């Protein structure tokens, strides 16, 4: 993986602009979910946060392949 | 504090940043302790791992493990070296 998250976005996931998501490398110090908007903004999130876990559960088909 | 709002500054800095790879299976680490999210200057939190390279050294970085990079820990935006050296490189 090329990139890691140093901080977590605490705000509201931008669902209306969401296009894809991925989990950063296991070699990143901070485990993270990155949400990518249609305009390509990338947003680091806490994989243990309840809203993040639910979003990646029901939005499985959005996951980067 | 109704008169203070820090969330916007933090939200601006919650984007992923480029990290360099290494050969001994330790965590990926960025160059120094600052990064840019959409033009905004951001500082890694204290305790976050980093590589500390002089400007000369940065020019010698490749995509191959032929550079000895001083490992450090971020403190107040400074990459404080801790004595560990590892072969670091850029990931294509």
């Amino acid at each position: 993986g090329r990139e890691c998250c140093l901080e977590y976005f605490k705000g509201a996931i931008p669902l209306r602009k969401l296009k894809t998501w991925y989990q950063t490398s296991e070699d990143c110090s901070r485990d993270a979910i990155v949400f990518v908007t249609v305009q390509g903004r990338a947003i680091c999130s806490d994989p243990n946060n309840k809203r993040v876990k639910n979003a990646v559960k029901y939005l499985q088909s959005l996951e980067r392949s | 504090n109704s008169t203070e709002y820090y969330d916007y500054e933090e939200a601006r800095c919650a984007c992923p940043a480029r990290h360099l790879n290494n050969t001994n299976g330790t965590v990926l680490k960025p160059l120094g302790c600052h990064y840019f999210c959409n033009g905004t200057l951001c500082t890694a939190p204290d305790g976050y791992p980093c590589y500390n390279l002089t400007a000369q050294q940065v020019r010698t970085l490749t995509t191959y493990p032929n550079t000895s990079c001083a490992v450090g820990v971020c403190m107040k935006g400074t990459c404080v070296k801790n004595g560990t050296m590892e072969q670091c490189f850029k990931t294509p």
